[PDB]
């Protein structure tokens, strides 16, 4: 009921239009009972007395009724179709916008296929609470109210007997509906699991093929697929078990009113004809009662899926400080003060990390595999927040500077290069959309990117494949370097930017890069120490701690852990 | 203390006619139902004719239709059943039933019911 | 036609479900007659013995109707869900057989829909059919039989109303079908927008294009709802228009019936019953229209499902493909010419060289030479335009794929791990691998020290793509994964790109000590690591630039010297 109140809340901006829908469906309902009445009247007025001179008039009246009834049905559907899709659109909009506010930590831990499922498969399931579901409910409540008034108009005593069988129908609906929601919520969560497998396997098929895991991934899939078939059958059975069960309940009610009706006839209260009349009037009451009860069992599909939709909508999202400041006239005064960090929040990754960088300086961050170099950077980008310590950008705490301004001042070439499925121009234009075609062509020429871009079938307008896999690994990095330089940040981070870029090209760019790097503060993470030896400051890391700090020549003659790293290169 | 006396049952040849009387004596307030049923030497309870005093509608068996006719005398307090063009197929023990409604009966509690005696009607 | 075979192993339930519906239908049609017998014969005559006789009979026919009703629902749920489950696993089996060029045709996002949403639409059609496949025609034939029994001449106008009906459910087929395809095509776009955002959220946040992506999604979300309202408007117009012609049939019966009674060809009592069975014909006619509304939606999904199943993968095993249980490691390239697209220039051209078994060959060259491409030809991930690739003097095309790929282990340039445990991820190579075997491979990869340091050990959780590990950490896990498989041919694409020089030495000197006899190909950007190899292969601008010892290349190979000078 709690989820139902929330889901029904999406109908509030459509209140007036939904009132019209109710007004039109009530007119359609009174016309729906007027139509067989008029057919019954035509037989008794023109056919029985054999005076067919009146027939064209009664036919014209009946024809106008059918013309109005059909036009109202069209009108009901036309406005409801647009009304329902506006609600479904709002729910899809609300989910995507929410994910853009939700922290990065969520995307790494939760499968992407399950999130994709919740946006399409789960939102598509809240359609059986909208459209004709609203029309049938509206028509159901009017027919039920319109029948119950006609029952007491015939016989009050018998009407109490037909109303006393209603709690039994309500009870069996409550048992069935609870089970329907139980198995349907499970069906939608197993669906997300299966959607997660198909999604991950397609994006890594080459690796599955290379290690002949095609069969082992099939049996992995078959475990979840069989689980989906098992709970999906249970949900489908419970969904349509109520209509034949209610026909059994109606028959018990019919037998009870036949006994009660017969009793009243023997007491001189009513006649035999009244019993035959009341069974006709009870049929116009049981029909909407079973229809509304079956509709309650059907809306469990939307209710179970609504839970999965709302689950994403109530996630603790990334929020800025109420008194947060915007960084104006950025220079590059980066500083770390006794910073401690852990991802799992059990075993520490970074331990008392403390260092100061003056504006303009080109600082190098070297260390072994799993030292915590990317962690230092990920904290500066504020993707994660410090356990105990302070990060100061331009002399202001990172928690006090708004995320919008912080990420505008700081640029990053991530360890793992992520490209988009668009033109080479649009991929480079990302970060700084207000960059001229000449500025893009000049920036690509500087990082030796322009050569292979021109060789493509459409040049800069060549549409790239998913993540830009239609290029060499090194060529993808060159595009990532160009995109970051085009963004023109005051603070630039080059975390393993030339991992797959050859030493010949690496030497060629470095010379032209310095001119586009001067007057800007930069943090360069590299395992190719021979490139970062020219840096103003070298921060040597090991086991999440700063062991050595200073210039290349100073650290080499010190014969420390930096010397051991530099010598190991040959 | 209401008792029903049955009289008028004898041997009649095929295509003939015979009237049956059902006299009721006691503290009768208002009769609501009057019925007649035939019983074979190896059958439970059947249904031949019925009368409801509120409307006057008569409900007969499928074989009877336009043969037997049920009636009741108000002043005499006696039920009647006229049998016309009798076929040898309806050779059985005929009975009587009468439902009376007394002054001020409870909300859910019913009134009384009274059965006849039984008289043999043989048709060959 | 091919999709019908998926229901064949569940034919028992497929024939019982519509049969159980008939059992319910005969019981529900008996309801007005059995309720009439209890009142007009039971209560009316007064005999309490007939009241209970009909009373027990009505409650028994309701129980037979209930058993028949629940039976139909159960048997229809079995056959439909099983149809889908079997089709989903046969589609995923086909998707697993695909190459990347096949996955590039049906976009990754579209395939997700084809395996989930497109199956659901076909599954629901089978479910809809199972319940009303025999219920709708029997009620329609039985209805018209009752109309002819009353009056044959009046039943002639029932034939006259079929032309606008047939012209309407054909219009719903021609206009309907491509519009439901556009909904399924629009779901592929909303899948693509939500997929690219999930797989690259850090780039979106870092470049602040969050508002841009919300608009990128709004453009796809609006295009989706516009496709839905445009295809469902086709039903909200046709259904009331059909209902109108249906109700016009009553006026046609009353008018012609009036002429019949005026000419004394029909009775006045006959018209009272005719009105009831005419509505039954019309109600049953609506069910024939409803199946067509489900057929047009399912037909768009059936085309999308079938084209995936009918798609032949780029790499396929030969009919006379020789099984390779044992390999030596004789990798040979016979005038190999490769192109990713016909329009483009050759990616690899005039590539002719041979590799000795067990020998270590260092692959070098500038970014975009074709090193990664040249390696992918060996485990038959790609096939050349002209020329042939050979393993053990045998053309890789004429050999069984599972056998060939089993003996060739690779460490990709862009390391990708999978969701599960470290132990599961390392067993990717060899499933029959011992706990000592996986520990030995991780000890050679220097990753063992890290795995044991974790609280869960080898059973520690691995996220999608190995996002919960550092750059060189997942790289060291990929080396340990390939080592487990115990290969005869090993491929290492920039093996230690994200690994420090100290750990780099421990891995490289570790590999030379335990990968003896295995033909190892090592792609490297470093001369010191390249000197370890028996022979050095150098690529430049697609064609093979050089092949031989360090000394031979310094004196003859111009790009090798250029690479040497950049370091020394
Ligand atoms: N998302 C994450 N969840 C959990 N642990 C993480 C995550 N990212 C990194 N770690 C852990 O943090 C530690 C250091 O990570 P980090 O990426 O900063 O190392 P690194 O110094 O950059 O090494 P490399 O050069 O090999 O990438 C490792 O033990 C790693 O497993
Ligand atoms: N999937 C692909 N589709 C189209 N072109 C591709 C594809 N993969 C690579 N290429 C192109 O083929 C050429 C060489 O490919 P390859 O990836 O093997 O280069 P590489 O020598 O390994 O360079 P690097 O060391 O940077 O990875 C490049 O021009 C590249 O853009
Ligand atoms: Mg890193
Ligand atoms: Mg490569």
């Amino acid at each position: 009921t709690a989820t139902l109140r929330r889901l029904l809340g999406y109908l509030r901006p459509h209140t007036f239009t939904l009132i019209m829908v109710f007004v039109f469906v009530t007119v359609s309902s009174i016309l729906g009972v007027l139509s067989p009445y008029l057919i019954g009247k035509t037989i008794a007025v023109v056919f029985v007395p054999r005076r067919f001179d009146l027939l064209p008039r009664y036919m014209l009246i009946l024809g106008t009724i059918y013309a109005l009834t059909s036009l109202l049905f069209w009108l009901q559907g036309k406005i409801m179709l647009t009304l329902s899709q506006d609600v479904v659109f709002r729910l899809r909009k609300e989910l995507f916008e929410k994910l853009q506010r939700v922290p990065v930590g969520f995307f790494d831990r939760t499968p992407h296929g399950d999130i994709i499922s919740r946006v399409i498969n789960d939102v598509d399931n809240i359609n059986n609470v909208l459209g004709n579901s609203i029309i049938q409910f509206f028509s159901g409540i009017v027919t039920l109210a319109g029948a119950v008034i006609m029952m007491f108009r015939v016989n009050v005593i018998l009407s109490l007997v037909t109303l006393s069988i209603v709690p039994l129908t309500v009870l069996i609906t409550q048992i069935v509906s609870s089970q329907t929601r139980k198995y349907f919520y499970e069906n939608q969560r197993v669906l997300g699991q299966l959607n997660g497998i198909i999604e991950e396997d397609i994006s890594g098929l080459t690796v599955i093929k290379l290690f002949t895991r095609e069969e082992k991934e099939m049996e992995k899939f078959d475990r979840v697929n069989e689980s989906l078939r098992k709970v999906g059958t249970k949900a489908q059975i419970f969904s349509g078990v109520l209509p034949p069960l209610m026909n059994m309940v109606n028959n018990l009610g019919f037998a009870l009113i036949s006994g009660f009706g017969g009793w009243l006839a023997l007491k001189d209260i009513i006649t035999v004809g009244t019993i035959a009349t009341f069974i006709g009037y009870s049929r116009q009451f049981t029909r909407p009662l079973n229809e509304l009860s079956n509709q309650f069992n059907m809306i469990q599909m939307a209710l179970a899926s609504a839970e999965r939709i709302f689950e994403i909508l109530d996630l603790e999202e990334e929020k800025d400080d109420p008194d947060a400041v915007e960084l104006r006239e950025v220079r590059g005064e980066i500083e770390f003060k006794n910073v401690w960090f852990s991802y799992d929040k059990k075993k520490p990754v970074l331990k008392d990390i403390t260092f100061h960088i003056k504006p303009g300086q080109k600082v190098a961050l070297v260390g072994p595999t799993g030292s915590g170099k990317t962690t230092i950077v990920n904290l500066l980008m504020r993707f994660y927040d410090v356990d105990r310590g302070q990060i100061l950008v331009d002399g202001i705490d990172i928690r006090k500077i708004k995320r919008s301004s912080l990420r505008s001042s700081i640029g990053i070439v991530l360890q793992d290069t992520i490209l988009f499925s668009t033109t080479v121009k649009e991929n480079l234009k990302y970060g700084n959309p207000g960059a001229t075609d000449e500025e893009i062509k000049e920036a690509a020429k500087l990082t030796h990117s322009d050569h292979f871009i021109k060789h493509l079938p459409e040049g800069y307008e060549t549409v790239l494949t998913d993540n830009g896999e239609d290029l060499s690994q090194g060529q993808r990095q060159l595009l990532a370097i160009t995109r970051a330089f085009l963004a023109n940040p005051k603070i630039l981070i080059l975390d393993a930017a030339t991992s797959n870029v050859d030493t010949k090209t690496e030497k060629s760019i470095q010379a032209a890069m310095w001119k586009l790097m001067e007057g800007k503060t930069s943090i360069i993470i590299a395992h190719r120490l021979n490139t970062i030896k020219n840096a103003d400051l070298i921060i040597v890391l090991r086991d999440g701690e700063i062991v050595e700090m200073g210039k290349h020549d100073e650290l080499i003659q010190k014969r420390g852990f930096y010397y051991e790293l530099f010598t190991s290169q040959y | 203390q209401v008792q029903l006396v049955e009289s008028g049952g004898g041997s009649v040849q095929a295509g003939g006619s015979l009237r049956l009387s059902c006299a009721a004596s006691g503290n009768i307030h208002h009769i609501s139902y009057l019925g007649w049923f035939r019983q074979a030497p190896g059958k439970e309870r059947e249904g031949v004719a019925a009368l409801w005093t509120k409307d006057g509608n008569t409900y007969y068996a499928d074989s009877v239709k336009g043969r037997f006719t049920v009636s009741l005398d108000n002043a005499k307090n006696t039920g009647y059943l006229q049998m016309n063009s009798l076929k040898p197929e309806d050779t059985a023990l005929y009975y009587c039933a009468a439902a009376d409604t007394g002054s001020d009966t409870p909300l859910w509690d019913w009134v009384y019911w009274y059965w006849g005696q039984g008289t043999q009607v043989t048709v060959s | 036609k091919t999709l019908a075979r998926y229901l064949k192993p569940y034919w028992i339930f497929a024939v019982l479900a519509p049969l159980f519906m008939v059992v319910e239908v005969i019981c529900d049609l008996s309801q007005p007659t059995l309720l009439a017998r209890i009142v007009a014969e039971g209560i009316a005559r007064g005999d309490f013995s007939l009241v209970l006789k009909t009373g027990i009979l009505m409650l028994i026919v309701a129980l037979i109707g209930a058993v028949g009703g629940i039976g139909c629902t159960v048997f229809a749920s079995y056959a439909s869900q099983n149809f889908g489950a079997d089709l989903r696993r046969d589609l995923f089996r086909k998707v697993l057989s695909f190459s990347i060029s096949n996955v590039n045709r049906f976009h990754t996002s579209s395939l997700i829909t084809r395996l989930t949403n497109d199956v659901t639409q076909l599954q629901n059609l089978v479910m809809m059919l199972l319940r009303i496949v025999v219920r709708a025609p029997l009620l329609f034939v039985g209805g018209i039989v009752m109309a002819v029994s009353i009056n044959v001449k009046l039943s002639s106008v029932l034939i006259f109303l079929i032309p606008p009906i047939v012209l309407l459910f054909v219009w719903l087929t021609k206009k309907g079908n491509p519009l439901f395809r556009k909904i399924q095509e629009s779901t592929d776009e909303v899948n693509r927008v939500v997929r690219e955002n999930l797989l690259g959220v850090r780039v979106v946040r870092a470049f602040r294009r969050e508002e841009y992506e919300n608009e990128n999604f709004r453009k796809a979300n609006e295009s989706l709802r516009r496709s839905i309202i445009s295809a469902f408007s086709l039903i909200v117009f046709a259904l009331p228009l059909f209902i109108f012609i249906v109700n016009m049939g009553m006026i046609a019966v009353l008018w012609f019936g009036g002429v019949l009674v005026r000419n004394n060809q029909m009775e006045i009592g006959s018209i009272m019953a005719y009105t009831n069975y005419l509505m039954q014909i019309m109600f049953s006619l609506m069910m024939i229209g409803n199946i067509l509304n489900f057929i047009v939606r399912a037909s768009a999904s059936a085309k999308r499902v079938l084209e995936v199943l009918n798609e032949k993968p780029a790499i396929e095993e030969a009919d006379n493909a020789l099984a390779l249980p044992n390999v030596e490691g004789s990798v040979s390239f016979e005038n190999v010419e490769f192109r990713y697209f016909e329009n483009t220039d050759p990616v690899l051209s005039g590539v002719n060289f041979s590799v000795k078994p067990g020998s270590l060959v260092a692959v070098l060259g500038e970014t975009g030479s074709g090193k990664s491409t040249l390696m992918n030809l060996i485990p038959r991930l790609i096939d050349p335009e002209r020329g042939r690739v050979e393993v053990d003097e045998l053309d890789v095309r004429t050999v069984k794929l599972k056998d060939l790929r089993g003996h060739i282990s690779a460490v990709p340039q862009e390391t990708v791990l999978f969701s599960g445990t470290i132990k599961e991820n390392l067993k990717w190579g060899r499933e029959d691998a011992t706990d000592d075997e996986i520990v030995e491979a991780a000890k050679i990869a220097q990753i063992h020290d890290f795995i044991i340091s974790l609280p869960e050990g080898y059973d520690s959780r691995v996220e999608r793509g190995g996002r919960n590990f550092s750059g060189g950490q997942k790289q060291r896990l990929s080396i340990a994964r390939a080592l487990v498989k115990k290969p005869k041919v090993l491929i290492l694409d920039d093996c230690t790109s994200s690994v420090d020089p100290i750990t780099e030495k421990r891995i490289l000197d570790g590999l030379k000590r335990y990968t003896k006899g295995c033909t190892t190909f090592i792609i490297t950007q470093k001369i010191p690591t390249a000197l370890l190899a028996d022979k050095i292969l150098v690529l430049h601008e697609g064609k093979v630039a050089g092949f031989g010892t360090h000394k031979e290349l310094l004196e003859h190979c111009k790009p090798y010297r250029e690479i040497y000078e950049s370091q020394f």
